[PDB]
């Protein structure tokens, strides 16, 4: 069910950010956190809403597209338990939706609380910055300023030669069951001239036991995009496929792409001058052990032949609950 | 060598 909005009978207060600056390469996130009242009294079915600028998220990196775009919330309660509304909120509007229960018919003046997690926008807030963080509850605006201070994905070797890449999962499937995860890599972000350059996408990072994940040709799908302008490029690790500035060439690598060796997979780039990005569509088993992963490239040459080099990186996330 | 670098997100609560 869900009746009528009544936000106009409500009005929020007590208003903080957790904190108002952070890295969200480094599982950086905050909390917005509220008291609201009930000028009057409402019914079971009765709502009122908060909604979220283009800066922040709701789910970070937590996928919930195979799940209608919706996110479930913790229940809203009383001391007794009593589950007072029923909450989850809309990826795509960025709106949360409180819905009252058997709980109402009977009260007024009613007092509760939230606590809910804020993550960036990869898309909406892509490079490093301060925005604009507007929170809207019950009609009534918030106003704030996020500074997001991403660790570059430009990194490798000190080398001029030297083999370099990253990568982060930015959405992973918790809630639908399909248990599939969202990563990009981003390879040569540094541009440099590199030779006969190699590839590896594993499931995990030392240990195979201990990461959920797995890379095989039949859990596995990679696009390939060449670069034109590696400045264009994201400090948030989204990747658009559909940028201008992105070359899809999963075409030129039919034969160059091996999952042989177990939970991994192989790229053959050989001689390349530029950055590429790799999206990667995978999944991960109910082992319920954590989702952890690495990717490493080395590279041989470049007009010498030797001074061979490798450089690796390593994901994994972190759940927070509201 | 090599880096890293970890993300974040919300189950909600389930
Ligand atoms: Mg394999």
């Amino acid at each position: 069910a869900k009746g009528t909005n009544v936000n106009d009978k409500v009005t929020a207060s007590d208003f903080k950010l957790e904190k108002t600056a952070f890295d969200p390469n480094q599982s950086g996130n905050t909390f917005m956190a509220a008291n609201f009242k009930v000028t009057g009294q409402v019914k079971s079915g009765d709502y009122f809403t908060a909604k979220l600028p283009d800066s922040v998220t709701g789910n970070g990196d937590v996928d919930y597209s195979n799940s209608n775009n919706t996110m479930p919330i913790a229940d809203i309660k009383s001391t007794n338990g009593d589950v007072v509304a029923k909450a989850t909120y809309d990826i795509l509007t960025k709106t949360y939706t409180f819905v009252f229960t058997d709980y109402v018919n009977d009260k007024e003046n009613i007092n509760g609380q939230f606590s809910l997690p804020l993550f960036t926008d990869r898309a909406k807030a892509p490079k490093s910055g301060t925005y604009d963080a507007n929170i809207n509850i019950a009609d009534e605006m918030f106003d704030n300023k996020i500074t997001y201070n991403y660790s570059s994905p430009i990194a490798g070797i000190d080398k001029p030669n030297g083999a370099n890449i990253s990568s982060q999962i930015i959405g992973v499937d918790t809630a639908s069951g399909q248990n599939t995860y969202k990563q990009t890599v981003f390879v040569n972000p540094k541009q440099r001239v590199l030779g006969n350059t190699w590839v590896y996408i594993k499931g995990y990072q030392d240990k195979i036991e201990e990461s959920s994940g797995k890379v095989s040709a039949t859990d596995t799908k990679l696009r390939i995009f060449e670069v034109n302008d590696t400045s264009k490029l994201s400090d948030s690790y989204y990747a658009d496929p559909n940028d201008s500035n992105l070359k899809e060439v999963t075409g030129e690598f039919k034969d160059k792409i091996s999952y042989k060796y177990d939970n991994v997979a192989s790229i053959n780039f050989g001689d390349i001058n530029k950055t590429y990005v790799v999206l990667v569509e995978g999944h991960y088993d109910n082992t319920g052990k954590n989702l952890k992963t690495q990717v490493i490239q080395e590279n041989i040459d470049p007009a010498t032949g030797k001074d061979y080099s490798i450089f690796g990186w390593n994901n994994e996330n972190v759940v927070r609950y509201g | 060598y090599g880096g890293g670098s970890s993300g974040g997100g919300s189950s909600g609560g389930g």
